[PDB]
DNA sequence: ATCACAGGATGTATATATCTGACACGTGCCTGGAGACTAGGGAGTAATCCCCTTGGCGGTTAAAACGCGGGGGACAGCGCGTACGTGCGTTTAAGCGGTGCTAGAGCTGTCTACGACCAATTGAGCGGCCTCGGCACCGGGATTCTCCAGGAT
DNA sequence: ATCCTGGAGAATCCCGGTGCCGAGGCCGCTCAATTGGTCGTAGACAGCTCTAGCACCGCTTAAACGCACGTACGCGCTGTCCCCCGCGTTTTAACCGCCAAGGGGATTACTCCCTAGTCTCCAGGCACGTGTCAGATATATACATCCTGTGAT
């Protein structure tokens, strides 16, 4: 079963060989900003997350589609848990002698996701009128994940996620969360966690409406390290007698449901679908089988198939735990209707049954 | 071989409110120790005085809360009154 | 009932006077500005701690006595107001 | 023209406001500065004159007593004149 | 007799109530002491414990610890003004010093 | 009946004695106050206040006066190390400074 | 009411340095601050003294060491002579 | 016992000197900071030895010590208090 | 024969004992040094090893922050070189 | 003659593996916290008395504010030379650890001189009163300062 | 440009008298000191345990000591300039004395109720014991900063 991906996994891998001069319109236009955001009061703390990069695909079948996160520190805050939601929280900010220059955001005591996002949105858009050889256009909005959404010229399209940077103890509904410990390690936990967290303007939305100023936790630096530091030998995969395919896994899973959504784009039956939910997925797979045999490349077919397994189970049963937060339903009929997951099942049943289709036809 | 007192015992709890996953070492709680014994040591003093000023016997809440902005600057003073407020107002209330 | 700018009631000559006192023989045009700027702060200081005591004993006037604690506590005593 | 040089009258004061006892700053000036910055703290405050008197005593004794440190850093300099920043030294060293 | 129940619990304190309505007689601080003082002291306690405890963990946590030793505890209040002032003339065991360097001392 | 007799004069003093044991054993310093402290501690205050009155006396003289004024008194502890020393934090009203003069600023 | 002060005792003492000189007011005042000043603070170290050493009474020995660490020089030694002699004597009388 | 203030040598006053952010050392510090700690020492040491006097005893405590600093305007945490 | 200039060890040293906690001072010559003024004021009085360390922090402590201000003097005077002046400055603007 | 670059040299930060002893957690007391109770003194409240703070007026007077001219100090720039910094090689005694001794801290138990406490008596000291004497202020004169001109260096 | 009288011109000291209000002494009285007796417990004292502070020994080795080179720094000297000082004239509001109003501090009398002090009982917290993980140590590799030559400009 492991021939076919191996075909479908070079065919990604070469389609990015291009992609070093898009990288590079892409830093083009993200130093632009960076200058005018150092410049502005309120974000001259402002920086990138993924330092050294300057672009990070998080859909395997979109290489034209970069994902960059600025970043800015807050250097004391009190969060307040939002509806029992466990993700979701009020961002509030604790005694500091010194002015905080971010008190230009906030509304009574709570730092407003709405005006800063605002005014990200803004700096922005009268920076990019300021990138003269490229041409850059902002786009409209559709939410606070992705601050600012831009376009540059015919071919590149950034998302851009704006995050506050907290360097303490993670909240406590993360204390059961990152496990981790029978796969990388308890101690390999511990030092994950002496890394700061992140917080993304994102307003808490209801079936009745929403909470306008909620900020929601992120791990996505933490989710990165452990895909390139995946094993408990760590040097996995720097050498053939360890080469195993979880990574391989990973774009397999990413790649059949964003080959689906693209498939379907139209019906919008997948739109609530993430390569989020797929990558969460993954590292609960595997979680549940941390041996570096249990991903030892030459059963890639197997591998995936039980990713695909596992994946269809959390879409049935309408269960997918955050990987940090146990308590967090990504899966919950509250963020995604049945009507998407039954589709979804349905199309990767099919998929599986026929070994995977979709993944050669476009 | 006498029970000696200390907040070893406290210290560490609220370690564990602000930092789950961190511990303290022996010299840091000593001084933690020689910390809080200033701080209550210099209040206490505080309120001491004020009750003798305005010729009283008993030490109340106001001399303490009184004490506490003397003693501590800017907002740091203002905290702790607003904790202090409160602790009382719940433990009479409850 | 507003007060404003009384800082300037601080003439140059006063504060000349108070240098010299302090054997200073020669003063720059910026002295002036500056040591208002201290003064300032000083009273700040003492006038607030003076209020906290008065308000504590549930007064509105501040006395002597009030003002003497005020001074005694930031690293002085001021002697022949009382005691 | 008949005149005496820069510094000869310097000297000549220093000598005597150092001998006399007396307030050097206005008092109604100094009053109504010490009620503008309590107003601050809170309104409907009043003093009495003794307590007035006892701030302005204090008050000028400190910064006679600034003065007394920021000739010595003037002097250090080697200077006669006292400068903005030979009172930040003098409180800086302090520690204020 | 009904069941004894700790007075920290219930005023939602860590630090101890009964401790410290003792402390606060003897030294004579007062003759008497009322019964919200032990309360009003255990809360302001444990609020600057916190504060200290707090900033020092995050020093640890810069300097890739788990734990916080002397030094950390001087880092956090020096860098903190407020709490800088409070024990602005405590001497810490084992603390060094802010890397504070002049800049007309440093060549270009 | 034994007649009544100020302690002062048991103890050759002039300051009272019976004053400030009340005051020791209240203003909280203790529980309990000895006998022999209010002694003690009376013969140290009278000592001390000879000692600034008699400078003071001596500063009034300079003056030419027969009389103690603040200012005397002021320059009585400020011309003595030790009581400068004692008292180097007081601030005494109408006391006035020294006329010290630095040699830098001179002719 | 009626207030308290060391007035009367201060006045004394000065007549037994200088007989034939007088004081004003406010020197009187300041001596009036002084000697509460002097008395607060051997006092408070005696208190302490007490506390330090497990102890609920102040004798005439802490009061000895608080004038110690009180005083300078030979201030706190001649201080300690007298204050000697009045507990000496005071016992003997 | 003699003269052990040679005994702070030439490297631990210049070493204490940078960590206060001297860059520079005239020739003629080291006598001078000798003679400032010594006075230091003897006004702590001596006060120490008063209150170890007190309390009749001989040997000086770090509880001797540390009241002896603290009211000089040097609380000293780490060794009780 | 390579060699760094005048002043970048010096820098470098600054750096570093900033940084680190440990006492500077020899342990056994401070300990005698303390004992020898002991022996002024009482002959055949004994100290517990955490009184020498005690005395030893506080000690360094005390010169540091004198080293602190002493800078602080120095550059006001336009000097990188600390001179006994700049010492005895800052003490007595300390009220010593 | 100056800029910057590249190379070397050096020192720092980095990941790695192993060691150990200092923390974190568990057990078993045991004595201090908490509950329950009475007794009575301190703090709270309101009456109300009258002292002192506030506000306002008008006159006068010294004190501030303003402007001008000119000397004198602050400052920048230059050059001398020496007093520190840096690196090398030799000497020192600090630090480690291990041993052995006993002086003095720390705790126990007994007993009694000392001080809190209370009730009675009274005279030392505080408030209010008058008296007049040392000090502050006025005006005049003596002499002791500073500063410039003119004649020496 | 700098020293030495000798005069002119203020400023500061000393002299003698006015007059005033603040110190100093006297009287009433009242309540804080003194006395005298009782109780109980804090502190003095002796005895004993055994921790821990002193003294000594030898070995390892990182610090301290002393010297030589040379150059960045401190110091003194010069000249520019501008910015304070000192004086005189005009302008302001501080100070003084007097007046009236009333707000709030100080004292009084009275009453609970909120605490101290007592006894009983149990669980929260400290001293000890044990196991293993965090940080220290040490090894080795790779990156960053500093300082001379040197060739390009
Ligand atoms: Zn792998």
């Amino acid at each position: 079963g492991a021939s076919k991906l191996r075909a479908v996994l070079e065919k990604l891998k070469l389609s990015r060989d291009d992609i070093s001069t898009a990288a590079g319109m892409v830093k083009g236009v993200v130093d632009h900003l960076l200058l005018r955001l150092k410049c502005d009061s309120a974000f001259r703390g402002v920086g990138l997350l993924n330092t050294g990069s300057y672009y990070e695909h998080v859909k395997i079948s979109a290489p034209n589609e970069f994902d960059v996160m600025f970043k800015l520190e807050v250097p004391r805050i009190q969060l307040e848990e939002y509806s029992n939601t466990r993700a979701y929280y009020f961002v509030k900010f604790k005694r500091n002698p010194k002015e905080n220059p971010l008190s230009q955001f906030l509304e009574g005591e709570i730092l407003s996701a709405s005006k800063m996002l605002s005014k990200f949105r803004k700096i922005i858009k009268e920076e990019i009128n300021d990138i003269k050889d490229t041409d850059v256009i902002m786009k409209r909005k559709r939410g606070g994940s992705p601050a600012v959404t831009l376009l540059i010229s015919e071919k590149i399209s950034v998302d851009i996620t704006l995050a506050l940077e907290s360097k303490s103890s993670w909240p406590a509904s993360t204390q059961e969360g990152l496990r981790i410990q029978n796969w990388l390690s308890a101690k390999v936990r511990k030092q994950l966690r002496l890394k700061p967290f992140y917080l993304v303007p994102k307003h808490a939305k209801e079936g009745n409406g929403f909470q306008e100023e909620t900020w929601r936790l992120s791990f996505s630096h933490i989710e990165k390290e452990i895909l390139n530091n995946h094993g408990k030998s760590e040097t996995c995969c720097e050498n053939k007698e360890e080469k195993c395919c979880r990574k391989d896994c990973l774009k397999l899973m990413k790649y059949l449901l964003e080959q689906l959504k693209e498939r379907f784009k139209d019906k919008k039956h997948l739109d609530k679908f993430s390569s989020y939910h797929v990558k969460t997925a993954f590292f609960h797979v595997c979680t549940q089988n941390p041996q570096d045999s249990q991903w030892d490349r030459k059963d890639l077919g197997l591998c995936f198939d039980n990713c695909v397994t596992y994946f269809l189970q959390c879409l049935r049963t309408e269960k997918l735990e955050n990987y940090f937060i146990p308590e967090f339903n990504l899966f919950s009929s509250n963020l995604i209707d049945k009507r998407s997951k039954e589709f979804l099942t349905k199309q990767i049943e099919y998929e599986r049954n026929n070994e995977f289709p979709v993944f050669d036809e476009f | 071989r006498s029970r000696k007192e200390s907040y070893s015992v406290y210290v560490y709890k609220v370690l564990k409110q602000v930092h789950p996953d961190t511990g303290i070492s022996s010299k840091a709680m000593g001084i933690m120790n020689s910390f809080v014994n200033d701080i209550f040591e210099r209040i206490a003093g505080e309120a001491s005085r004020l009750a003798h000023y305005n010729k009283r016997s008993t030490i109340t809440s106001r001399e303490i809360q009184t004490a506490v902005r003397l003693l501590l600057p800017g907002e740091l003073a203002k905290h702790a009154v607003s904790e202090g407020t409160k602790a009382v107002t719940k433990y009479t209330s409850a | 009932k507003v007060l404003r700018d009384n800082i300037q009631g601080i003439t140059k000559p006063a504060i000349r006077r108070l240098a010299r006192r302090g054997g200073v023989k020669r003063i720059s045009g910026l002295i002036y500005e500056e040591t208002r700027g201290v003064l300032k702060v000083f009273l700040e200081n003492v006038i607030r701690d003076a209020v906290t005591y008065t308000e504590h004993a549930k007064r509105k006037t501040v006395t002597a006595m009030d003002v003497v604690y005020a001074l005694k506590r930031q690293g002085r005593t001021l002697y022949g107001f009382g005691g | 023209p008949h005149r005496y040089r820069p510094g000869t009258v310097a000297l000549r004061e220093i000598r005597r406001y150092q001998k006399s006892t007396e307030l050097l700053i206005r008092k109604l000036p100094f009053q109504r500065l010490v009620r503008e910055i309590a107003q601050d703290f809170k309104t409907d405050l009043r003093f009495q004159s003794s307590a007035v008197m006892a701030l302005q005593e204090a008050s000028e004794a400190y910064l006679v007593g600034l003065f007394e440190d920021t000739n010595l850093a003037a002097i250090h300099a080697k200077r006669v004149t006292i400068m903005p920043k030979d009172i930040q030294l003098a409180r800086r060293i302090r520690g204020e | 007799r009904a069941k004894a129940k700790s007075r920290s619990s219930r005023a939602g304190l860590q630090f101890p109530v009964g401790r410290v309505h003792r402390l606060l007689r003897k030294g004579n601080y007062a003759e008497r002491v009322g019964a919200g003082a032990p309360v009003y002291m255990a809360a302001v306690l444990e609020y600057l414990t916190a504060e200290i405890l707090e900033l020092a963990g995050n020093a640890a946590r810069d300097n890739k610890k788990t734990r916080i030793i002397p030094r950390h505890l001087q880092l956090a209040i020096r860098n903190d003004e407020e709490l800088n002032k409070l024990l602005g003339k405590v001497t810490i065991a084992q603390g060094g010093v802010l890397p504070n360097i002049q800049a007309v001392l440093l060549p270009k």
